[PDB]
């Protein structure tokens, strides 16, 4: 389970498209030309209540 | 008819590194009109050299 708000005064909420992703680094090689170990990941997106 | 099924696949979400050698290429023509779902892991020959 995983979630994402967003506040500022009195709690107020603000309306929003969210992108969050989710990424893992295996072994951190760093990089040998091809990503500091950008590993598989699940990206998502969807609106704000 | 008269023909196949053609397909081009991206290789990098393969991320053919860390120890990455072979590969199968398993299938699954099921044809219509016949409960016949006969496979073939063909090309278990595609290398990385
Ligand atoms: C994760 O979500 C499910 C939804 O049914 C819930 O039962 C579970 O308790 C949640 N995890 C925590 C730590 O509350």
């Amino acid at each position: 389970n995983v979630s994402v708000c967003g506040l500022y005064t009195y709690g107020k909420p603000v309306p929003g498209h969210v992108t969050v992703s989710i990424c893992r680094k295996y072994s951190d090689a760093s990089d040998c030309h091809g990503e500091d170990s950008q590993a598989f990941c699940e990206k998502f997106s969807g609106q704000l209540n | 008819s008269h023909g196949c099924f053609y397909q081009q696949v991206k290789t990098k979400v393969f991320q053919l590194k860390r120890k990455e050698y072979e590969m199968k290429l398993h299938t699954e023509a099921q044809i219509q009109e016949e409960g016949t779902v006969v496979e073939l892991t063909g090309r278990q020959s595609s290398e990385i050299t």
